[PDB]
This record gives structure tokens, sequence and C-alpha cells, in this order.
């Protein structure tokens, strides 16, 4: 769109303060910040035009702080976050009255303890024989599991090239244990290709989850690795 | 103050079909604009007044009238998600939107074959793979507390010129049969069961 | 003293006082000259921004016809806090005074101006680089521009309550020589935007800065 958002995503213990950036599409006046939970549509927070900040939502704590520091860019200050400012933050810009243009959003998360980070382990599921006579397809099943946030993106690559066709992840990731407020997440995804393109030993088939973990600047005192944002990956070579 | 409704709130649509989404609002507007998200806003039209085409899509207005009205012509799979109506209204400033209409376009399926495979992991773990079932079949969630199951989607397969659909079960057991991963979910008499290995 | 409240300011008044004196850039430039313009009690600074987005041209409101006569189109020096949002009623920014007159007005050597600041009538040290001019004849825009700068980055004095503004009163005091007093009550603001708050300026108030106090008296209660 020409609005860019960082960061893109963000992970925050509960009681710390969190800062976003929002940078418009130079020639608009006016700025917008939205804020958007699961399964609802987005909420004004509140709007700049030029200089002057013209409207904040009645119904926005006094914890949010918005301001333009030095010319077009604004900043989106959220004090002692909880649990239910996990959301995603989105920047729009307009010249005027006219067409709003958003940015790419801020997903942030609120944890309980950064403990409770966990970047994902990633398998690779091989084509069953009972669906290669079956059909004369092959499918291949990724697994990503016990991940959390639910800050994840998965590709497929094809003998190194990013593969497009033949391919459907899950629309979102599924609860591990859905009765814990801090659970960690399942995201699943399939690779369909022939029985032929499967059979032939000289492809590599591999599943790739990018994790979007904790920042530099986090600290960690932990006996495994910091879950920083990180690459997973499964892989299979073709067989007759 | 400024309402805005949108109707239907939920739309299931076959693959080429034709509908009409609607917008209603309560006060007199300066902007209009139609959403589609993926977390994305795709800008699919600004329309305060008059009629707008953009290939499949069309819209238009009646601001007298108070109500906009979304047009998706041979709908696709990629169609799919949730649109938004977003309006200003001509007191104190404050863009409303929707709750959106959430739109699921159903694959054309040209010859189902419903089965439930048994896949194993590339390097004693496994998977339930429910797949080329048709578009319509609701894939449900389990009884069981260590059972996971994902909901469909549809890949395609291009080159092929061939579409299909796949939900996936698994579970840390060894109670776990491909058999009776999906006996929550109503699925077709004629469903293909192999047996493993 | 009956000095305006924090409390009493209008919803988005204490955000914008926050933008015109720590964030928004100021229009600082010397040797100037306003061009053609039949409009009454206004200088138009054609192309007075070089690689803006929003602006090519700056307005300048002076009030009258006789502030504007002794400054269209004369050799000037510009400071003060320029605005877009409801200026003009395209590409132009506006301004309330900050005009001095170019020629014969500059220093061989910056003049600092002291700052004598009481927080609930307990003296503080203020560094003295934080209010300085270049000018002989300076606007109190110029001073008060600087002066309330240093106070939002060490007080926060246009941050919420919940972002750490203690400050509820406070009086800025231009303290002339002669025993001459320019003073303007740091929560009397006028309107919410700053089409309205820095209406202030246009008055365009000029002091001498040859031994020239600030008198600030900031209040939590
Ligand atoms: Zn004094």
């Amino acid at each position: 769109t020409g609005v860019s958002q960082n960061p893109r995503h963000k992970i925050t213990k509960r009681g710390q303060n969190v800062t976003f950036r929002c940078d418009p599409i130079s020639e608009h006046n006016r700025l917008y910040w939205y804020r958007q939970t699961l399964g609802q549509g987005p909420e004004f927070l509140t709007y700049f035009q030029n200089e002057a900040q013209l409207e904040k939502s009645r119904l926005l704590s006094d914890r949010f702080s918005a301001e333009r520091p030095k010319g077009s860019f604004s900043t989106l200050e959220i004090q002692r976050t909880e649990q239910g400012d996990s959301a995603m933050y989105l920047c729009a810009s307009s010249l005027g009255g006219y067409e709003q243009y958003f940015g790419p959003g801020t997903r942030l998360t609120v944890t309980e303890d950064l403990k409770n980070v966990f970047p994902p382990e990633v398998a690779v599921f091989v084509p069953s024989e009972a669906e290669i006579s079956h059909t004369q397809k092959a499918t291949l099943v990724c697994l990503a599991t016990g991940f959390y946030p639910d800050h994840v993106e998965l590709s497929w690559w094809v003998n190194g090239k990013e593969v497009h066709s033949g391919v459907c992840t899950d629309p979102q990731p599924l609860k591990e244990q859905p009765a814990l407020n801090d659970s960690r997440y399942a995201l699943s995804s399939r690779l369909r290709v022939s029985a032929t393109f499967w059979q032939d030993p000289r492809n590599h088939f591999r599943c790739q989850v990018q994790f979007y973990g904790l920042s530099e600047n986090d600290e960690w005192t932990q006996d495994r690795a910091k879950p920083v944002t990180q690459i997973v990956s499964a892989e299979a070579w073709g067989r007759a | 103050g400024i309402q805005v409704e949108q109707s239907p709130p939920d739309l299931i649509l076959q693959e080429g079909a034709n509908s009409t989404l609607r917008c209603n609002f309560s006060d007199s507007v300066n902007n209009l604009q139609w959403f589609h998200q993926n977390g994305q806003l795709i800008n699919l039209f600004y329309i305060p007044s008059g009629t707008k085409q953009n290939g499949r899509l069309s819209a238009t207005t009646v601001a007298t009238e108070r109500y906009s009205l979304l047009y998706i012509s041979s709908s696709q799979t990629t169609d799919s998600g949730v649109y938004f109506c977003a309006v200003d209204s001509a007191g104190t400033y404050k863009y409303i939107f929707g709750t959106g209409t959430r739109l699921k376009v159903l694959a054309n399926i040209q010859n189902p074959d419903p089965a439930v495979y048994q896949l194993r992991d590339s390097k004693d773990k496994s998977v339930c793979l429910f797949t080329d079932f048709d578009s319509q079949t609701n894939v449900s969630q389990s009884k069981d507390s260590d059972v996971y199951i994902t909901d469909k989607c549809v890949l395609d397969m291009r080159s092929m010129d061939f579409k299909s659909n796949s939900a996936v079960a698994w579970s840390n057991k060894s109670d776990f049969a491909c058999a009776n991963a999906f006996n929550n979910s109503i699925i077709p008499e004629d469903t293909f069961f192999p047996s493993p290995e | 003293k009956d000095l305006r409240k924090k409390s009493e300011l209008q919803r988005n008044a204490l955000s914008n006082l926050r933008q015109i004196y720590y964030y928004n850039e100021k229009a600082i430039t010397e040797n100037k000259e306003s061009d053609d313009q039949f409009l009454e009690n206004t200088l138009l600074f054609k192309g007075f921004f070089t690689g803006h987005p929003w602006y090519n041209d700056l307005l300048v409101d002076l009030g009258s016809k006789d502030a504007t006569n002794k400054y269209k189109g004369k050799k000037v020096d510009l400071y003060g806090a320029y605005y877009g949002y409801q200026c003009a009623g395209n590409k132009t920014a506006c301004m309330y005074g900050g005009v001095t007159l170019h020629d014969n007005n500059r220093l061989t050597e910056e003049k600092k101006v002291p700052i004598n600041l009481w927080i609930d009538g307990k003296q503080t040290t203020v560094p003295i680089d934080k209010v300085k001019t270049s000018k002989k004849e300076v606007t109190v825009q110029e001073l008060d521009l600087q002066a309330r700068h240093y106070l939002h980055g060490k007080f926060g004095l246009y941050n919420s309550d919940s972002f750490g503004g203690k400050v509820q009163r406070g009086l800025i005091v231009f303290h002339s020589s002669e025993g001459s007093t320019v003073s303007y009550d740091l929560f009397d603001a006028q309107g919410q935007y700053p089409d309205t708050l820095l209406r202030i300026y246009r008055d365009n108030k000029t002091i001498n800065s040859e031994n020239l106090h600030i008198d600030l008296y900031l209040y939590t209660t």
C-alpha cells in the first residue's frame, strides 16, 4: 500500500510498556490508529491531520499515547500491557477525508512470562502408498507444533524453490491445551504433487516455518535456547 | 451515534456463483469504503455515492437511502475471507467499521473421492489425512482432549487443473486409528478406508 | 495566583500543546521577504519550504494591517511554530507572529537567557544553554517555544497524569531590564487545535535580549 509499520510482530510480558511506529504515505496529511481483536473489525483509537491530533475515542485507556514526533511518522505507546491488549494494531493514511490506505499491522501478544515463548518443532509426513495407488497423486503433510505465540509463516520449498501450486495451510493454528491461557499452538499444511514427481529420488521437499520470537534486547534466564525470530524446517527426499 | 450494519454476517458461495453484500448506515456520509481482509486490509472501493466497477467486483451506494451494495461476480476460492464496510459520517469524529461479511467459497470438486490415509514421519509418528471429499463436508472437532483435528483447506494443482480439500487428525496416543479419527464428523458413506502398510 | 488548571483543558488541547512545544518543527530562517498578496493582516512566503511533502508556502498572521504594512516586502527573520490543520480555510502552512526585521538586529555572540525555576516554591537550577537568541530585539514566541520545550522534556509539562505529568498549574514570565513584564499562563489554552492555541503569538510581541531573564513558577497543585 505504501504505509509502513514496525515491528511487524511483538511479544511483551504483562506490565511492560510497548511502542509501535507508523510511517505513512508522504503526501498524506491524515494518520489513523486502529485496534483489531480476534474475530472483530478494526476499532478507531485516534487520528491526526498534519501536526494536530484531531480526535481520540472516548473508550481509549489512559495507558495509550499517540504522537507525531518528527514530521510524517507516528508512535503509539501502550504502558503496563495486559492480556486484553493482544491485538493487531493497524495504521492508515489519507489526503483528508478521501481513501484510507492501511499498513501491514503490528501483531502484539501480551504473555504472563517470556518463559511461555517456545519456537515450533517441524515434521514432514511422507505420502502413503494407498494414496499413490488410489489417486496417482502424493500428499506431504507438514506439522508445526508446540509454538507460542501464534506468530508463524509457513512455506513449502521444492528443490530450493518456493512453491504456491498444490499447497494449502490451515486458516489459523489450533490451541494444544485450549484450557490454558498461554497455550501452545499447532499448525498443519499440505503439498500435493503427482506420484511420478514424488517417486523421483532427485526431488527434495522442505517445509519451512518462520517464527517471530524475542528481540536482541530481551532478557533470557533459562537453561534452553533463547526463542528468537528463527526458521525451523523439516525435509524429505523422493523414493520409488 | 453512527451505526453500521453489514448483511449477511456469514456467506457460503459455490465456486463461480454471484452474491450481493449489503452495508447499512445510520447517517449521511463523506467517506464510504469497501475492504477485503486476508491481516492486510485490501482497498476494494472508495464510494460515498454512485456506481463503480473493478473487474469481477462492482459496488453502488445510495447516499439518501443510506445503503451500499457490493457485487462479487464469478466467485473464486481466493475471494474467501472477511469483507468490511467503513464510514466516517458527516459532531465528534470516529471512523466506524462494520462487523463484516465472512465469505467462504466452496471449491468445485469435479470427481470427489473421499478417503482417510495414514501418513508416517520422514524421520512411530503418524498423521491421519482426510482428503478428496466434496467442499460441503464439515470437519468437526474431536470428543477426545488428546486428539487434534484441523479445519479444511483447498489446494490447487494448477498444472493438472485439479482442486482438492483436506483435513488432518493426530494424537499422542497409540490407540489412534484413522478409521475412528473423524468419527465426530458426518462423512460420506462411501469414504475410502485403506489398511496401513 | 488565579492560574488555569491542567484538568480544565479541552479533549485534545493537552496533546496539541505537546505537539507545538515539544514535537513540531519550527519555522526558523533569516533573510526572507514576503511576496505580493492582496490579503489583509497576512504575509505570504512563497517557496518557504524546501523538500516538504505537505507544504510549499508559509502564511504569517500578524492581526492588523498596520503590523502587515511594517513587514510587507521588507527583509525579515522568522522564528515561530507553524501548523497545517485549519490553515488558509493548498500546500500552505500557517504561523502567528514570529516576525522581526532582518537588518541590524543580529548579535556578535548569542545571548543565553537565564531561567529562574520554582516547583511549589522550591528553587531549581536550569542549564544556561536552554533559552538562547542571536537577536537584539526578539519575539516572545522565540523565547517561549525554547522554554516550554525544556519544561516538557524535563517535567512532562504537556504529558497526561498517567504518563508522568505532575505539573497542574504554570506561569512563564519574561522580565525586561527596564522592569517590564510579559506573562503567559501555561494552561490557559484557547481551544484545542493550533489555529486557536497559537493565536497568543498574533500580536508579535518583541522584547530586548540585553539583560533579560525568564521567571518560571510551576505547581503540582
Ligand atoms: Zn524576574
